[PDB]
């Protein structure tokens, strides 16, 4: 039978949230070529998914 | 002094001196990014921000 006690205090760590990250298609694919976008329109919505 | 232009740690251009003279910074980035609509209801209105 215990006869004193010992109040500790621990921690605990735990992330609930990321970084928010949003990359635009528009400039990391056809960066500066203007003919590239004629050729990125031609696949489709990758850009919108 | 010897030089002329610099990339970044992305490996892009960000600034060179003008070549023929003023000894001065070069181009930056535009502005671009995804325009999102935002629309309280067509129930209610047809506003549009």
């Amino acid at each position: 039978i215990p006869t004193n006690f010992s109040i500790s205090i621990t921690t605990e760590v735990m992330p609930v949230s990321m970084a928010k990250t949003s990359v635009d298609c528009n400039m990391y694919i056809c960066g500066d070529s203007t003919e590239c976008a004629n050729l990125l329109l031609q696949y489709g919505s990758f850009c919108t998914q | 002094p010897f030089q002329q232009f610099g990339r970044d740690v992305s490996d892009f251009t960000d600034s060179v001196r003008d070549p023929k003279t003023s000894e001065i910074l070069d181009i930056s980035p535009c502005a671009f990014g995804g325009v999102s609509v935002i629309t309280p209801g067509t129930n209610a209105s047809s506003e549009v921000a």
